[PDB]
RNA sequence: CUAUAUUCUUUG
């Protein structure tokens, strides 16, 4: 971890005051919001596509 | 009278959209309502289907490789497709070269393909060409087929990966599709992959056309004619823009006057200079109206006696041309009745600004011998749509056309160059809507000066008279 | 079942074997077989996949590069960008026009109307739907002097043409003349009118 | 001849063909003014499926089934606004389709066209005229019951 | 001469505008994977895609690697979050893949023989297999330039 | 400094005698000061009745005087 | 005061004299054999272009106060 | 090597075509992609990139209220109740139009008017705060140590006279954590910039002032 | 490369569309492929270049 | 070696290019030509080798005038 | 053919809680049909169509307000981009609009596309993050 | 009184911005030694605003 | 740095 960026990045100097870039509690793909079908034609069924898996899990 | 420089009233209105937009409105408005007739390719258009298969020939263009930047060649005969061709190319924004087909070798095509490098070239297998036998014109029917095989022999020598080569031939790289347009009237169509798609949806989520018309400005050029009287040596196709086209159109369209559905007609082969290709068409389009062509061609007898007969069963209140061609007519207009005519009305000719000075009592010869109420006389430069001034056969005056700036002036300024004497040789500037600065040459698209006082150099030297009178002259050698 | 080459040997090839080295026989080929593709093998319709699929040459960040290939080549090259800017951004304000317009129901004019633009910025649930105006309110003439017709006032002079309120001047100056500056160049560049010129006192 | 060849499906139900859209490879492309009347639909398919009984051993039956369930999926019908769908019968919705390209009038009045004859029984001029896996039919037709 | 070194923590979400890792001109040490690119002359590896950089090794020499990108980051995170989670409950096994100390006997229980069709040397006629194959459609590729084994 | 390369031989900013440089008039502050009453709408507003007025320090006005700029004023 | 006085010329001045005060000679033709001889060589060393019966200089100052503007909205 | 492949023709919104095909003997744009020479384009080079437009500020000249910071003075258990938001910003403009409306209530652009008065009358407020000479409110942004140009900035409250300290008070619930100082002539408020005075001058707006 | 930030622009880059990028063998020793022959093939100069590259193709 | 490539068309615009070996040797007595990219044209130019240092646009670099078959 | 007729025939889901805007009767009968069904459809087909005049002439005639499709908001976006000078993008200020200071080595931090503002952002922490919100909706970098 | 403001900073330098943050830009110098043989990228590099190091910056 | 390069590209 030697060298002089990676310590201004370590404590966190001028120009990577905010460090890291990309940080967990970003996701570039589902922008935190919920995937799912609430749309179903009748009412009735609402939850029927519930825990369709996103990934193995 | 004193200076020379010349107005016309401002108070008409100026069309500054694209023209796709004046297509849908007026496919909006009236949809069922016709726009243009032609008995010989047996085409009966409304609104509806010159909007609808506009912009379908456009994603056809679109899928067979065009985009917005680049060039189209046609050598295309007096066709309806020339124009629906000119919407399309309009909607993505490529600029469409048409050339005068009634001279044409291989030579000159080389030399074409080597300007305007174009993508698409849209020509014919056989097209018909005047010539002359025993001193008298006839139409021969050239293969056209021949002359492309001549410029690229490449497209004989036929090895089985070489429809998908790269380059098609190493000559002109730029060159992808050769449309070829001619009347097959048997009742299978071609097979889909030697045919492009114009029809149905082209998309699911959006028309990509209005995407990307967004990107598109009114002065964009999409046009280019060749010019027969070059003002330079330099200045070889003169350009022209969604705004130039639309509203000259316009313009030639209030100025006349012109109702719903009321038939205006056109002599043929014009579509190559701005009659057949900006005015008249436009014209139609933006007053709602209907644009009738008469006979494929002019210069033969019989197809001008043809021509006649079938000018009176359309039903043309009034009809548009050149002198040159109007003599034709007029030779054979006296082996006919004098009530054939009763529908026309009026009649009308543009003329260039170097033929100088249509003869008056040519005119009256014309409206005694249609029994025409009036003949309008247009004249200007190439860059103005061939109007400036106008004058009837009841007004001699020279009035400008709405929206028109001209002037003469000294060659020491630029956008302060002062105006002159009124009788003085000097440099020649336009101004208005439908005027262009561009114009297209080996190099590319080119333009020259368009000032702060908003005037445009036309690169021409004239003379103004006192009396509103424009006469065009060479660059001064002494 | 299996061959010892895999495939079907074509007829041509196996009469010319039989006979050493002589093909006399058949020499017109059937063309080749199908390969058949299942639609719904293909994946859903994709929005980007249709935004992209033309690609187009404004995505670039060099600049606007369809703006340049539709643009006039005779201007020198640092004045002829900044054209191209007045151009994309006039564009820009069309669209902008188009868009408030089709806000508010109302039929388009550009440069812009203000009680639209401004009391459209007053409403953030109005970005919701948009409606077509009736196809009576379709007009040709989408400058307001054309379409408001005429209101009582006028500030600038009578007797100017120029300040006309119909009169029309060109969107945007061309100049054919060249640039007088690049950072290559070392004396490069405009002198106030009193500073020593280039390669002066030389 | 591999990866050189034009796109061929053996069921256009879907009309692939007029949105997945290929250049004519071929350099010289026949275009007239004369085909903007032409209408492009898609090739009649051998074995019409709209005549075949949905039985649960049948081989025709079984495939056209799980293909109308695949493009069901691809256009996003099935899993989202449609959940489950238990495929039996077999259904056709048919439409008295002219195989007019644009809204049409009448020569001799200007009136709108007059209704047409429902549809008695199902011919081959009759096929793309229904309601297939996502197909496309022009508006002009969809204008009656 | 420089040091020159990872600009990101391994295992870490990364932005397209860092540079990863910067290596030396000696094959690479670390070399482009999944959602990485590498420059041809400097050999600075970067991120296309906005994601998690991960290191894998070779199964053949541990000591040539990739760095690979996992686009989507929740993923990851929710992952190694219920992962720490039964690590402290006893609750997680430590048969998986992402222990590095029981990587090769995983390798090893999937594909047993990894090692000796790694070994193996197809003859000439099998790496070249006769065209007419790709001609009358059997096989729908022909690619005689990859008789190396990377994994 | 020797670094940095020179560019255009006056430099960026560069004044020279004759360059146009107006000090900025904010159509805010103009408005202001129409709206709480230094100023007559009445009459013809000149530089002069800004200055006596005192919307504008002396310290602001040089030659060329000064550019209207709309700042946050839409009507 | 520019749309009225200042646009137009002199009533007497032609083309090459259009910019002077007052026509400097009565007629327009360039006045000294040598003037003339060094217009002909100006009009065929720029090739022959409409305004070239004017002569301007090859060289420029390059000074701020005669340039005007490149491009812009008008 | 001969240059050829199906990538020359334009494909639409899916490709069919077979992908073995595609480029022959020319680099793909996958094979530039990922061979680039150059590195890491800027984050200002994505032009798709939907970009924030800032609201219309809020100057010295200009008084733009907004309905919601004026929402976080509404929160607080302030005293003294505040006018209403409708009531600080000026007539409307095609009811002020014409002539009937009246003087001291005139149309502003810009937005500005004579002070209203208390929320609440048989109520009585502590202090009084004075306009400018221009009618401008008192608080003005300053920097600790502008010789040095710190980013550290503080806020000086002026022309307030009556009870400061019950003003303090007020102040305190408005910025609970930055640091306070009253003096004779003013009132201090450390670590709040331009913001500040934002809030500032709506609460003192409101409050009928 | 320049972006639309730098002090100069260049006009618009060559259209991808035409006179390709051929793949070419690198001409460098070091990373020219091991078993790649110089390429003798003792020949009658054809100078068309359409013709002449149809003899790099096999699609009998 | 350094020479220059300058367009065969006279935009004046040049591209600095460095012979080859082959073409470092002496073994042929004619300029090198180069099919490249013209900015100031935006087309595909010839080019043709020259000396770096000197004016890019010379009086010789005017062509004759040419009539073009087209038109009238 | 009615008013009422169609706002219902808009918002149509299957079984419906309550409904509203229409005549009792109808509300009973459909009550009626949807009792009968299962949320479950034994056969789907489903067609594509594409907009004609005849859309129109159907709102038109009954007096409505025919609809519009909604401009593109990525086209928006790049003329938004191409349309600013380009010393909008250059940079500014000593530092980035996040608060971090650029130094000028490094050639990612060279272009701007927020203007910095530096006398911004000290209140919201104090206060919810619906202030942060610009014009368009987006939130607005605050120096922090 | 501005004896220390100094032409050489005011040739190569522009200073930019919002109060209280003010960087001072110049362009860099690579450029009139060696241009050829290098690369298309690392040469326009040159072309710029870039600011100055903060070290530089506070000195002058 | 000074000269030679004066369209986007170029020397010592």
């Amino acid at each position: 971890r030697t060298g002089v960026e990676w310590y201004h990045r370590l404590r966190r100097r001028g120009a990577y005051r905010h460090w890291p870039w990309a940080r967990w509690n970003d996701d570039p793909v589902r922008q935190h919001q919920e995937l799912s079908c609430r749309r179903t034609f009748s009412a009735a069924v609402t939850g029927a596509n519930e825990g369709v898996p996103l990934w193995n899990y | 009278k004193d200076y020379s420089v010349a107005s016309g009233s401002v108070d008409t209105p100026v069309l500054d959209q694209l023209v796709g937009y004046y297509v849908n409105i007026q496919s909006r408005k009236m949809y069922y309502k016709d726009f243009l007739r032609i008995e010989h390719q047996a085409v009966r258009w409304a609104f509806a289907d010159i909007r609808k298969n506009s912009e379908a020939l456009a994603h056809g263009l679109l899928q067979t490789g065009l985009r917005p930047g680049q060039r189209v060649l046609a050598i295309q005969p007096c066709n309806c497709e020339t124009f629906v061709l000119q919407l399309a190319c309009a909607k993505i924004g490529a600029l469409l070269a048409v050339v005068p087909h009634h001279n044409i070798s291989a030579d000159k095509l080389r030399f074409y393909l080597n300007e305007f490098q174009p993508h698409h070239l849209i020509a014919r297998e056989w097209i018909v060409v005047p010539e002359v036998k025993q001193g008298v014109l006839v139409e021969r029917n050239m293969h056209f087929w021949d002359m492309i095989y001549n410029v690229i022999p490449e497209l004989g020598l036929s090895y089985p990966g070489q429809r998908f080569q790269w380059v098609h031939s190493q000559e002109f790289f730029f060159l992808k599709k050769v449309v070829i347009t001619d009347h097959n009237m048997n009742l299978l169509g071609v097979t889909p992959m030697r045919k492009m798609l114009v029809w149905g949806p082209f998309s699911y989520y959006e028309q990509r056309l209005r995407r990307l018309s967004a990107l598109l400005h009114p002065d964009d050029p999409i046009l280019a004619l060749e010019d027969p009287h070059p003002a330079l040596e330099d200045k070889l196709h003169i350009t022209y823009s969604h705004r130039n086209c639309i509203n000259a159109g316009f313009l030639f369209g209030n100025l006349m006057g012109l109702k719903a559905e009321s038939r205006f007609g056109v002599m043929p082969n014009h579509h190559v200079d701005p009659v057949g290709a900006i005015v008249a068409p436009y014209a139609a389009l933006t007053t709602g109206a209907v644009l009738v062509h008469i006979h494929s061609d002019m210069f033969t007898d019989d197809h001008a006696i043809n021509g006649i007969e079938k000018l009176c069963v359309e039903e043309v209140v009034g009809m548009l041309g050149k002198k040159s061609d109007f003599d034709l007519l007029l030779r054979h207009a006296g082996n006919f009745d004098a009530d054939q005519y009763e529908h026309l009305k009026w009649v009308v000719l543009f003329e260039d600004a170097s033929e100088p000075t249509v003869g008056d009592e040519y005119l009256q010869k014309l409206a005694k011998e249609l029994g025409l109420e009036d003949v309008f006389v247009f004249r200007g430069p190439l860059e103005s749509a061939y109007m400036v001034m106008w004058r009837s056969l009841k007004r001699a005056r020279w009035e400008m056309v709405p929206h028109v700036e001209a002037k003469v002036v000294g060659d020491r300024g630029t956008a302060d160059a002062r105006i002159l004497a009124a009788n003085t040789r000097g440099n020649l500037k336009l101004k208005g809507p439908h005027i262009s600065a561009g114009y297209y040459n080996n190099a590319g698209l080119l333009t020259e000066l368009v000032d702060e006082r908003g005037f445009c150099s036309t690169s021409r030297e004239a003379v103004m008279d006192e009396r509103g009178q424009l006469t065009l002259h060479g660059t001064q050698l002494y | 079942n299996r061959s010892l080459l895999g495939y079907p040997l074509r007829r041509a090839a196996a009469m010319e074997m039989l006979y050493g080295g002589i093909c006399i026989q058949h020499l017109a080929q059937p063309p080749f077989p199908l390969r058949k593709i299942q639609s719904e093998s293909l994946p859903p319709p994709s929005l980007q996949g249709e935004r992209d699929d033309l690609e187009l040459e404004v995505k670039d960040s060099t600049g606007n590069v369809m703006g340049y290939r539709l643009f006039p080549v005779n201007i020198g090259i640092r004045a002829r960008t900044e054209s191209v800017r007045v151009r994309s951004e006039d564009c820009y304000k069309r669209f902008l026009a188009q868009k408030h317009c089709a806000a508010a129901g109302v039929p388009l004019q550009f440069p812009a109307p203000s009680s639209i633009t401004n009391s459209n910025c007053l409403a953030t649930p109005r970005a919701a739907s948009h409606f077509h105006p009736p196809s009576s309110s379709l007009s040709l003439f989408t400058r307001p002097a054309d379409s408001q017709g005429g209101d009582v006032g006028r500030t600038t002079p009578a007797d100017v043409a120029a300040y006309h309120p119909r009169a029309w001047r060109p969107y945007q100056m061309l100049k054919p003349m060249p640039h007088n500056w690049g950072p290559a160049v070392r004396s490069s560049g405009v002198r106030g009118p009193h500073m020593q010129l280039l390669q002066e006192r030389i | 001849d591999t990866m050189f060849q034009y796109p061929v499906y053996e069921n256009e139900l879907d009309t692939p063909h007029l949105f997945n859209i290929t250049e004519p490879p071929d350099f010289f492309v026949y275009w007239n003014v004369s085909d903007f009347e032409r209408t492009s639909y898609p090739p009649l398919p051998e074995e019409d499926h709209r005549l075949l009984l949905p039985l649960s051993g049948s081989a025709p039956w079984k495939q056209h089934r799980k293909r109308s369930l695949k493009y069901l999926r691809k256009h996003e019908i099935l899993p989202n606004y449609l959940p489950h769908v238990r495929q039996d019968v077999n259904l056709s919705v048919v439409f008295p389709g002219v195989y007019a390209t644009r809204a049409r009038l009448c020569e001799e009045t200007g009136e709108p066209l007059p209704p047409p004859p429902p549809v008695s029984r199902m011919t081959h001029r009759n096929f793309w005229m229904t309601a297939h896996c996502g197909n496309y039919i022009e508006l002009a037709d969809l204008q009656h019951p | 001469r420089k040091a020159k070194l990872f600009h990101v923590v391994p295992g870490t979400p990364v932005t397209p505008f860092e540079k990863l890792k910067e290596q030396r001109r000696r094959l690479p040490e670390y070399r482009p994977g999944n959602n990485v690119r590498m420059d041809p002359n400097t050999y600075t590896l970067y991120a296309t895609k906005k994601g998690v950089m991960t290191i894998r090794e070779s199964r053949i020499n541990p000591k040539y690697k990739w760095l690979d990108v996992e686009p989507d980051i929740q993923k990851v995170y929710r992952s190694r979050e219920l992962r720490r989670a039964l690590q402290e409950r006893e609750m997680a096994s430590m048969a998986v893949g992402e222990n590095s100390n029981y990587r090769v006997e995983l390798d090893l229980l999937l594909e047993p023989d990894w090692r000796e069709r790694v070994m193996h040397v197809p003859k000439a006629t099998e790496r070249f297999k006769d065209p007419n194959l790709f001609t009358r459609g059997v096989v729908n590729e022909l690619s005689p330039l990859d008789r190396y084994s990377y994994t | 400094f020797m670094l940095a390369p020179r560019v255009s031989a006056g430099g960026p900013r560069n004044r020279y005698e004759g360059k146009l440089v107006f000090s900025p008039l904010r159509l805010s502050k103009l408005l202001w000061a129409i709206d709480t009453g230094r100023i007559n709408p009445n009459e013809v507003i000149t530089l002069y009745h800004l200055r006596q007025a005192n919307v504008v320090g002396e310290r602001e006005i040089v030659w060329p005087g000064f550019v209207l700029i709309s700042n946050g004023v839409r009507r | 005061w520019y749309e009225d006085s200042s646009k137009y010329a002199h009533p007497a001045a032609g083309r090459r004299y259009s910019h002077y005060l007052k026509p400097p000679t009565e007629r327009d033709f360039p006045a000294t054999v040598e003037e003339y001889e060094m217009v002909k060589h100006h009009q065929k060393w720029h090739l022959n272009q409409p305004g070239t019966g004017t002569l301007l200089p090859w060289h420029s100052y390059n000074t701020a106060d005669l340039v005007k503007r490149a491009a812009g909205r008008l | 090597v001969w240059l050829g492949g199906t990538a020359a023709n334009t494909s639409l919104g899916r490709d069919v075509m077979p992908s073995t095909g595609k480029y022959i003997n020319i680099v793909s744009p996958t094979d530039v992609a990922a061979n680039i020479s150059a590195g890491a384009m800027p984050p200002e080079a994505n032009v798709a990139a939907a970009l924030p437009v800032p609201r219309i500020q809020y100057s010295k000249w200009n008084r733009a209220l907004r309905s919601d910071v004026y929402d976080e003075l509404l929160k607080l258990p302030l005293r003294y109740k505040l006018h209403d938001f409708a009531k600080l910003c000026p007539p409307q403009r095609c009811q002020e139009e014409p002539e009937a409306v009246g003087v001291v209530g005139r149309d502003s652009a810009v937005g500005y008017l004579p002070p209203l008065g208390p929320a609440d009358p048989l109520d009585t407020i502590p202090f009084f705060v004075h306009r400018s000479s221009n009618g401008v409110l008192p608080g003005k942004v300053f920097s600790m140590h502008p010789r040095n140009l710190m980013p550290a900035f503080y806020l000086r409250i002026q022309q307030v006279e009556g009870d400061m300290f019950r003003f303090e008070e007020e102040l305190l619930k408005i910025f609970p954590t930055k640091k306070i100082f009253v003096r004779s002539h003013s009132i201090y408020v450390y670590n709040v910039a331009l913001d500040g005075r934002m809030v500032l001058h709506h609460w003192l707006l409101g409050l009928g002032f | 490369v320049l972006h639309k930030w730098a002090v100069v622009s260049r006009s618009a880059p060559p259209p991808r569309g035409l006179r390709p990028i051929a793949r070419t063998i690198p001409t460098h020793p070091r990373l020219r492929p091991v078993d790649y022959k110089i390429p003798y093939v003792l020949r009658t100069f054809i100078k068309d270049r359409h013709t002449s590259e149809v003899q790099h193709l096999e699609n009998r | 070696n350094m020479v220059a490539l300058r367009s065969e068309a006279n935009t004046g615009h040049m591209e600095g290019y460095l012979k080859t070996e082959t073409e470092r040797l002496d073994a042929t007595g004619r300029k090198v030509q180069k099919v490249l990219w013209d900015p100031v044209l935006q087309r595909h130019c010839l080019f043709k080798e020259t000396k770096i240092k000197g004016p890019f646009m010379t009086k010789s670099a005017i062509a004759k005038k040419v009539d073009f078959p087209i038109g009238g | 053919d009615s008013k009422a007729s169609f706002a219902a025939r808009a918002n149509f889901r299957l079984h419906a809680q309550h409904r509203d805007g229409i005549p009792s009767s109808s509300v009973e009968m459909l009550s009626r049909i949807e009792q009968v069904l299962p949320p479950d459809p034994s056969a789907v087909t489903f067609f594509q169509t594409k907009w004609d005049i005849q859309v129109q002439e159907f709102y038109e005639s009954r007096g409505m307000l025919e609809p519009a499709a909604p401009l593109d908001e990525e086209i928006e976006a790049i003329l938004a981009y191409h349309a600013r000078k380009p010393s909008e993008l250059r940079v500014r200020a000593r530092h980035r609009p996040d608060g971090s200071t650029n130094v000028g080595d490094d050639p990612n931090f060279w272009a701007q596309a927020e203007p910095t503002r530096m006398m911004d952002g000290s209140m919201l922490s104090l206060w919810s993050r619906r202030t942060t919100l610009g014009a368009n909706g987006v939130p607005i970098t605050y120096r922090r | 009184l501005a004896q220390h403001r100094m032409q050489v900073w005011q040739l190569r330098f522009k200073e930019m911005g919002p109060p209280f943050s003010r960087v001072w830009v110049a362009l860099g110098g690579k450029m009139r030694r060696r241009r050829v043989g290098r690369q298309v990228d690392v040469k326009d590099m040159r072309y710029y605003w870039r600011p100055i190091e903060p070290q530089y910056q506070r000195l002058y």
